[PDB]
């Protein structure tokens, strides 16, 4: 790919 | 006959080689993109201008380097271009002073993607660029090899467009939420551009991107990207229409969404490409 997006994220109780 | 690079490192009359480490600011430019000018880091003289002058050529068989050698272009030589790596010798440039001068040489490359690019690690050789010296006096022919190296960590573009960065980390807000990711795209003149989204997805309509953490993943939940409001599938051409010098917002925002079962707490992460195309 030309540009690659690392999404990061969080599920809490 | 003597030259020098910008940090001091010289060949002596009579030839030889140096390495050039350079950072690299690569850029696109209209029909070509730029790679590396070094009439700012090798400079030559004449030592003995009352009585001789120097001819200085770029000889044939000046190449890229290392990951560049697949690709070809054009030298700047002189304020005229020809093909590289170079199948015949330049025109000269005279050498007529004890002052030091430019070597007056820029490399680019032939544009051939839309907005790829080729990642060059910090010292890798990027070019060899053989200078030829003679004069009018007696018999010298000297070779004045300059290996050029990256200094720097850094993507040269292989097409018309570029973009803002090569790899974009977001953050987005505990499940639920959504957190715009900052992307835009320019090109050098203007192209009738696209993109679309390359990963692994979850769902039979393909736009929701599996959860990949490897540590104490959540289950339940991707990632999902939209524009305009609206989702974007994979594999699927976004169009941008016309883009100009002027950067272009992809308008691209991370959202979680459902895959379907319980959801568990733990991380998320999805990695997922861009890629554009020309229309
Ligand atoms: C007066 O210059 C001549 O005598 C010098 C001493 O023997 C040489 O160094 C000199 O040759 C070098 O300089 C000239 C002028 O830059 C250059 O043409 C030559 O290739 C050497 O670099 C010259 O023979």
């Amino acid at each position: 790919a030309d540009v690659t997006i690392t999404v990061n994220g969080k599920v809490v109780a | 006959f003597a030259c020098k690079t910008a940090n001091g490192t010289a060949i002596p009359i009579g030839g030889g080689s140096a390495n050039v480490y350079v950072n690299l600011a690569p850029a696109v430019n209209v029909g070509q993109n730029l790679v590396v000018d070094l009439s700012t880091q090798i400079f030559c003289h004449n030592d003995y201008p009352e009585t001789i002058t120097d001819y200085v050529t770029l000889q044939r068989g000046s190449a890229y380097g290392g990951v560049l050698s697949s690709f070809s272009g054009t030298v700047k030589y002189n304020g005229s271009s020809y093909p590289f790596p170079t199948t015949s010798e330049t025109p000269r440039v005279v050498y007529n002073s004890r002052t030091d001068k430019p070597w007056p040489v820029a490399l680019y490359l032939t544009p051939v993607s839309s907005a790829g690019g080729v990642a060059i690690k910090a010292g890798s050789l990027i070019a060899v660029l053989i200078l030829r010296q003679t004069n009018n006096y007696n018999s010298d022919d000297f070779q004045f090899v300059w290996n050029i190296y990256a200094n720097n960590d850094v993507v040269v573009p292989t097409g018309g467009c570029d973009v803002s960065a090569r790899d974009v980390t977001v953050t987005l807000p505990d499940y639920p939420g959504s957190v715009p990711i900052p992307l835009t795209v320019y090109c050098a003149k203007s192209q009738n551009l696209g993109y679309y989204l390359s990963g692994t997805t979850a769902d039979a309509g393909n736009s929701i991107f599996t959860n990949t953490a490897s540590f104490s993943p959540a289950q339940g939940v991707g990632v999902q990207l939209t524009r305009n409001g609206t989702i974007i599938p994979a594999n699927n051409t976004v169009s941008l229409g016309a883009v100009g010098t002027s950067a272009v917002s992809l308008g691209l925002t991370a959202n979680y969404a459902r895959t379907g079962g319980q959801v568990t707490a733990g991380n998320v992460q999805s990695i997922i490409g861009v890629t554009f195309v020309y229309q």
